[PDB]
């Protein structure tokens, strides 16, 4: 088990980690998360207590170096750092773990929630979306938009999430205009998957870190690509039988952990409703077809 | 976006457009089966193409034969109708291909988009104006061409005639409009109406017959004439 330990709180705050968040007071006496656990992806996020606006936060990998969060009065934010000495980490930490100033990371033992909506995430494919090649970790924000959102604007600070476009070249073969349009088989398997992807580990990872973030930071265009993914799956005829099943467990979870109070702003009816009743895989989602008639009846 | 009558006198700016109607496309009549079933035959269509500024009008002939074998023929024949409309354009010369493509239906604007994607400066655009041209099967010479045909076919027409030779393209799309509209709503009535004087005929390169200016104006009064009729036999006022 890791530990990010911060150098204080100065300002009111409330500090999400992964799927659990903790109020935390101005200049009160905290010194950081513990017991983390090995083996997956975190993130590690923030609201201002004095302004909302802004949810930002860090996606981090403990195998991967020594973080540690400090606030910045000049920034106005809290950010992660890397330590890079060793033995002056422990001796802070060690010291912050004797005198009980640390939050511990409270997973039950049953529960499989947080690895249920990481399986695919990589910290090696978060950092190629989010461009920062400096840092182990990456920062995202509320208002961060997408290399899509700015085709249609500071391209360094934004989410290069792979393109999805259902009327473009890329995604409609000339002399198979209807075709493709109706059935979108072509642009996952041959274009997406075989081209870009290269599989569908690496499909599912980019969808469900769209998720989080849309989630996590209400951030409007990983939404938007969120959607786009499952729709395209949904409006293919022709998809491995391995990726339905994935699929349909990878939403299952995704909708189970959505805080039902924002279901209003975070689910596309019109994406939703297709893609459980109209689309060609309408029958293959048996699970979150489930989830969603009794969590969220009135959206369908 | 949209057109309708606010942007109206746009049709006849300088800007190169064409409406596409493909009410046309996929006709059938409707029968018993000797199992006392019902069972449908296709006839011979017409994709309707007009520019509303020269009253051009590339009609593209849709021969039964397009149908053999397909399923799912209403979705189809919107598919075949931006194919086509495509390969129109793409056959145009570039000083002469449209600025804009306005769609009679909504349906048709996703089809011509995407077979259009090659064209990303030729805007495809919905009409709020609810335009006659379904009744261009009720001008003799055009039911003619499209019934005779054993093969596709493209055939060109001027849908004015001579007019501009006297009038604007405004009056002349809104004499248009008025006729097929007539020719909707009473087509007897309006066919009548438009042959009764035996000694005004059509010429053999026309669709309508030689009106003098004041006998079109005759002509014009008796089909709104005709259009109030209908409407006073309809809702009983
Ligand atoms: O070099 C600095 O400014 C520094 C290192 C730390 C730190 C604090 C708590 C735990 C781990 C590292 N704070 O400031
Ligand atoms: O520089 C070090 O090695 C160091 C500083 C501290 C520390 C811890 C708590 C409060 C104040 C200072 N611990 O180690």
């Amino acid at each position: 088990m890791n530990t990010v330990p911060f150098t204080s709180a100065p300002i009111e705050v409330t500090i999400g980690i992964d799927q659990y968040s903790f109020n935390v007071k101005e200049n009160q006496p905290f010194h950081g998360i513990k017991d983390i656990p090995i083996g997956h992806v975190h993130v590690i996020h923030f609201q201002h207590a004095d302004n909302s606006s802004m949810r930002y936060g860090y996606w981090f990998d403990c195998r991967m170096g020594n973080f540690y969060i400090q606030y910045d009065p000049k920034d106005g934010l809290y950010k992660m750092m890397e330590e890079r000495d060793g033995a002056k980490f422990e001796n802070i930490v060690h010291n912050f773990k004797e005198r009980q100033m640390m939050v511990s990371y409270p997973k039950i033992d049953e529960d499989d929630t947080w690895y249920n909506l990481t399986e695919f995430v990589q910290m090696d494919k978060i950092r190629k979306i989010v461009r920062k090649d400096e840092n182990q970790f990456s920062y995202v924000d509320s208002s961060m938009t997408t290399v899509q959102e700015n085709e249609l604007s500071d391209p360094a600070h934004s989410l290069n999430y792979t393109v999805i476009n259902f009327k473009s070249r890329e995604a409609i073969r000339p002399g198979h205009e209807m075709e493709d349009f109706l059935d979108k088989s072509y642009y996952l398997n041959t274009v997406m998957l075989q081209g870009i992807f290269k599989n569908s580990s690496n499909y599912f990872g980019e969808l469900q870190f769209a998720f989080l973030n849309a989630m996590f930071f209400g951030n409007y265009g990983s939404s938007l690509q969120w959607h786009a993914m499952i729709e395209l799956i949904c409006s293919s005829a022709t998809v491995p039988k391995h990726m339905l099943d994935k699929l349909d467990e990878i939403l299952y979870y995704q909708i189970k952990t959505l805080p039902e109070q924002y279901s209003d702003i975070l689910l596309n009816e019109r994406v939703w409703n297709i893609c459980l009743y109209s689309s060609f895989q309408k029958n293959s989602l048996h699970n979150t077809e489930k989830i969603m008639e009794n969590k969220y009846p009135e959206l369908l | 976006g949209a057109m309708n009558s606010s942007n109206y006198a746009e049709l006849f700016n300088n800007d190169i457009k064409l409406f596409v109607d493909d009410t046309n496309v996929y006709r059938v009549t409707v029968h018993k089966t000797f199992e006392g079933n019902v069972a449908t035959k296709a006839i011979n269509g017409c994709i309707f193409t007009l520019n509303p500024k020269t009253g051009h009008l590339f009609l593209k002939i849709i021969h039964t034969s397009v149908w053999a074998g397909q399923k799912r023929l209403s979705q189809l024949a919107k598919w075949k109708t931006a194919e086509e409309v495509s390969a129109l354009v793409r056959s145009l010369p570039k000083e002469e291909q449209p600025k804009q493509i306005i769609v009679t239906r909504k349906a048709m604007l996703d089809p011509l988009e995407v077979h259009m994607l090659d064209f990303p400066n030729i805007a495809i655009r919905p009409t709020e104006l609810r335009l006659p041209f379904s009744a261009a099967m009720s001008i003799d010479k055009l039911s003619d061409v499209v019934m005779k045909a054993t093969e596709p076919q493209m055939v060109l027409f001027n849908i004015y005639d001579d007019w501009l030779d006297r009038i604007s393209s405004y009056t002349a799309f809104s004499r248009l409009t008025l006729l097929l509209r007539a020719l909707k709503t009473n087509e007897e009535s309006a066919k009548m109406i438009l042959l009764s004087d035996p000694t005004i005929t059509i010429k053999s390169y026309h669709l309508w017959p030689s009106f003098t200016d004041e006998q079109w104006i005759t002509i014009e009064s008796q089909m709104r004439d005709l259009i109030l009729t209908e409407y006073g036999r309809k809702y009983n006022v």
